[PDB]
């Protein structure tokens, strides 16, 4: 029995041990209340505004479509206080924790984004704050390592399995079983058991609203198109949620492509995984032919994931939203692109996304084509990773 | 069918149950074979065998070490299951009951996987992350596959969850870490078994005086395993001892 | 002959060889003309508006001034794009150049804030752009060294002199000796020969102009008091200007104290300094007795600087902005306080100002007080410096 | 008053002047002292002798790496002053002109610096930052204690500039590398010298025939020192050798 919906079409539920059930129904009524409170409403503007930032800009690029008949805008989530989008629903879910009692914050990390998000609006609202992060990502995003520390956040360097996002993940649900009387998780994706899904998208739907909002006022139409990156699916349902009854305006998420898909070397579970039950959901998976959890690749630490958000692969399903890959190479060469003719340097989670509308627009230069990206956010993390690489070369 | 007669036998003689967990292929196809039969010689009523998930985020540690050792020797699914009807073509009554993490039974079918617990003579089985909110598929399964669907009843458990386990649940009841055991006769559910932090003698008296049907012990046995690793022979003695020193707080 | 006046008081001047009058001449009347074209207004501000994000946010810290009578407000200029300040005039200057029919880009940088900024600015302008940087901050600030070599900007080490924002200046203004008919030299502080002063603070006073809004807004009544760290003087001028004229409200400026202004390892000239003649300007230096310039020094970079603009200079002669200087370690502290407390990290520079205004609140906390500190960048450029002295300790 | 007897001695002789430029106290005070004797036994008509300033942000790496030396010779203003009025005390009649930075002159009180000045025996100073609208207390001073402002005609220069230089120095107009000449002489500017890049004895011919009183040698002697470094005995003869091959293209 729950309030709302835990599945979107086949996809979705609550698959953790009976141990952890309570938490999830008490999670999902506090969410169902604090949507309806007026009171609790204006504090969330309250903060996205005054501490946060929002809304962020809307800004045209005036030389990346020079020569052809592409206007792409790209959403500035870059611009948010932390770097990332993560600080909008962390902002969210940390109120609810207090809405609730909680005095304690579990999360999980993979570009230590959601970490550092976590950790400030821990340390801004007065709530504990420990956070699981690979070991792998511990290394390739050190900056985001030590700003979690100064803010008094634990970071937890987990060596398990791949040592990446899949694997904190892990271990902040195991962590979560034993303690979560007095901490509440919060899940920086779109994914795992319901309520999460919901809950992470309604706390990141202001960044469609906002695009849609400003793309009316410069344009006076809707985009032919909204692109984003999808590693567990937070920022691209957060852009997506808005314009999904707008049946005009498509939707495109954009999974890693790694070393390639043929490679095997790849975050793209949503095309080439198969649905499976895992990290409380039942979503399209990377596995084996046997069912075991397969680790996934992606330059970028912020999508290598092995699974994807349930309602991403409903919208897939039903053929609302289409999604492809972009491969470690297609994202850096955006990623050094937008740097040199834009002077914006971004994540490199948010230069797949990109990588693909530039594909959208290189393919059919004379194709009249209006697109917004999601910037994600800012590359400062992996200045030192696309350095050493653009090294080698 | 096997633990409704275990029950009935361990009725007629006033005695509870002492039911062991131990990972299938840890550390290895052989040792673990000799492990489980050692395990039945002591005094094992009924047995809990894991299968190595590549990712159990319900297991501490101790198990997941576990896990690890089985993938090291390339312990799969399918060669636990050859385990398995090798364990019951050697001991024809022993309960053998399975602990599953939902992916291994979704993956190539949930009536597939049924079926082949049938087929290789399994008794129950437990989804670790399958809560009874979601279990209607996989209790359907096993019950048209004669298995017994197995649900855990967890310490913060309200009335609501223990009338649906009580009647979903067969074979037994898993209880985590007194009148918890009276609402539960009371709606009929499976015998119930007290685990979880069930590693000592007494504790598994005061569960049968405590309306319990017998005790689980989880780690207790995996505890032993992995301090005895680089000693083989000595393992199977340290196991046989506890395990002996621990049904005889059944009767 | 000049349009404006090139003098505050005593302090200013065009103090350069007579080869460079031309260009000062030539920019002085070109920013004259661009102050009365409403189209330069209306490309400044889209810029300003859709690029880099203004109007940045007035945050009410709500942890750190518990348990006193002050009321503290930060002017986030470290949501700004480019994470600091310095972006606000460089996109100024950068139309300016372009007005003029410049196609290059001189500047120099201590904190490499103002070389990214001048960077980014020319990746998106379309001007070519190389950066002097003293090799000192090169390794101190290492971050936003890599992030102005992303965007195709040219970075040159200085290691002249203490090898820091002063030696970095020296070059600056030799290679604009030189090429001076194609490039515009962006300088990047508030500082230097006439028009530049002026220049700077016109196309900062934003900061000012949107926290007299902002605070009106929410508290309906002026500031107590306004503050601001003083490297060469560029983010306090421009929080200051539009409050010169409300004469109730407080201007304080903080100078870097270093180790201790008696160990003489500082960079506070203003009060601690004298008069002299130095890059094109009359205002206060550090100087030997001689009339040789100092070496200046502070944990931060970008006020690491042996000088300061002449309008503040002048403001302090006549009294009507007063300055202070914060140490090395109460920088520090003020750094790691609101780290914790409000989870925003600072830039060491900015750390400065509201050590200053936490010594305000902490020495009388029973004075009713509404401060408002401009919290010019981010800290994530002192991330490594702040974490391998926190270490040694 | 130096000057003003030069070219008019210099104007007799249907002769030019080669005026060569070095950085004192560099490499050392007694090297120093050895080199300007040798540059006058050679050929100098007049010389421009500059102070080792902390930051030069007028000059080239080359006077850079003078003033570094003579700063690690522990050279200061005042120990170039006493440098000076050895000079003066040898060489009574020969011009010696300075080129200072602003702040030098400017630190403790320029009026007091000019009249240093005089009272060495120095006859022009070229301050190298301060152009001629902000000239005004320094040619003041200047001309009140009898020393001439010396005033850089850029090449990107003016009519405007071309009258105010005109009247405001004395001395001999510093010219940057024909119709150039005309002006300043209609104006009755002090006689001007070409400089910068005058490092050949044609280029102070043809300056000369363009209408020049002479030409001065920045760097180009400069450049010879630091080529001899290490070899003080050959840096002498190396600037003899350039001098009077030098001075010889103005007669
Ligand atoms: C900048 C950015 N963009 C995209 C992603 C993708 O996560 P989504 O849910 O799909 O939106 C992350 C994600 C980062 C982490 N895994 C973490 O920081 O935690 C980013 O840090
Ligand atoms: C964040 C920040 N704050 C303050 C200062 C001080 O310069 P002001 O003019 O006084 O405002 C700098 C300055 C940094 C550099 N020197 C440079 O990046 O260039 C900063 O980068
Ligand atoms: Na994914
Ligand atoms: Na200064």
């Amino acid at each position: 029995t729950t309030l709302l919906n835990p599945y979107f079409g086949e996809f979705g539920g609550m698959y953790v041990p009976q141990i952890l059930m309570p938490a999830l129904n008490q999670l999902e009524e506090a969410f169902v209340s604090a949507q309806k409170d007026p009171e609790f409403q204006a504090q969330f503007a309250d903060l996205l505004k005054n501490y946060a930032g929002r809304p962020t800009a809307l800004t045209k690029c005036q030389n990346i479509t020079a020569g052809t008949r592409t206007t792409l805008y790209l959403k500035r989530e870059d611009l948010l206080h932390g770097g990332a989008h993560k600080t909008n629903q962390v902002l969210g879910q940390a109120l609810l924790a207090k809405r609730m009692g909680k005095s304690e914050i579990i999360a999980e990390t993979g570009a230590g984004n959601h970490g550092v998000a976590s950790a400030l609006a821990s340390a801004l609202l007065g709530l504990k704050c420990r956070i699981y992060m690979g070991a792998k990502d511990v290394e390739r995003q050190s900056p985001n390592v030590f700003r979690m520390r100064l803010m008094g956040a634990e970071v937890i360097p987990v060596h398990s399995g791949s040592a990446t996002l899949k694997d904190a993940c892990n271990e902040a649900l195991r962590d979560w079983s034993g303690s979560y009387e007095t901490a509440h998780y919060m899940l920086g994706t779109a994914a795992g058991p319901h309520p999460y899904p919901t809950i992470v998208r309604e706390f990141q739907r202001m960044i469609g609203e906002e695009t849609k909002a400003q793309i009316l006022d410069k344009e006076g139409r809707l985009p032919d198109a909204v692109i984003a990156c999808v590693g567990g699916g937070s920022n691209a349902i957060g852009m997506f949620a808005d314009f999904i009854n707008d049946t005009s305006v498509g939707l495109i998420g954009v999974e890693p492509g790694g070393h390639g898909i043929e490679t095997g070397e790849h975050g793209a579970p949503l095309k080439h995984g198969r649905v499976g039950i895992y990290f409380g959901m039942k979503a399209p998976m990377m596995q084996t032919a046997d069912g075991q959890i397969e680790e996934s690749y992606s330059i970028s630490a912020g999508l290598d994931f092995p699974s994807v958000g349930p309602q991403h692969a409903y919208l897939n399903s039903i053929g609302r939203a289409d999604y492809v890959s972009i491969t470690d190479d297609e994202a850096l060469e955006a990623f050094k692109t937008l740097c040199r003719h834009e002077g914006i340097i971004p994540a490199l989670e948010s230069s797949h996304a990109l990588a693909h509308a530039l594909k959208m627009m290189r393919e059919q230069p004379e194709k009249e084509q209006l697109l917004v990206v999601n910037l994600s956010g800012r590359g400062d993390k992996d200045i030192f990773t696309v350095h050493d690489i653009l090294k080698a070369r | 069918e096997r633990y409704e007669n275990l029950f009935a036998q361990l009725n007629d003689r006033r005695e509870g149950a002492f039911v062991p967990f131990v990972t299938l292929g840890d550390p290895g196809i052989e040792q673990s074979l000799k492990i489980i039969d050692t395990l039945i010689d002591a005094g094992a009523d009924a047995l809990e065998l894991g299968v190595p998930f590549s990712d159990p985020l319900a297991d501490g540690p101790t198990i997941q070490n576990a896990n690890l050792r089985a993938f090291a020797a390339g312990v799969t699914p399918a060669q636990c299951f050859e385990m398995l009807a090798l364990i019951r073509e050697k001991h024809p009554t022993i309960p053998i009951g399975l602990l599953m993490y939902a992916n291994l039974v979704f993956n190539n079918g949930i009536d597939a996987f049924y079926a082949r617990c049938e087929q290789v003579g399994v008794d129950s089985v437990l989804v670790a992350d399958v809560p009874v909110e979601e279990s209607a598929p996989f209790r359907q399964a096993a019950l048209r596959h004669n298995i017994a669907p197995i649900f855990i009843c967890p310490p913060n458990a309200d009335d609501d969850l223990l009338r649906q386990v009580a009647s979903y649940g067969r074979g037994y009841t898993y209880l985590l870490s007194h009148h918890l055991i009276e609402k539960l006769k009371e709606y009929h559910a499976a015998p119930a078994l007290q685990g979880f932090g069930i590693s000592s003698p007494e504790q598994v008296s005061a569960a049968v005086r405590a309306g319990a049907a017998g005790a689980i012990s989880g780690s207790a046995i995996v505890k032993i395993i992995e301090k005895n690793l680089a000693s083989p022979k000595q393992m199977l003695a340290e196991l046989r001892s506890f395990v002996s020193a621990m049904k005889a707080a059944s009767r």
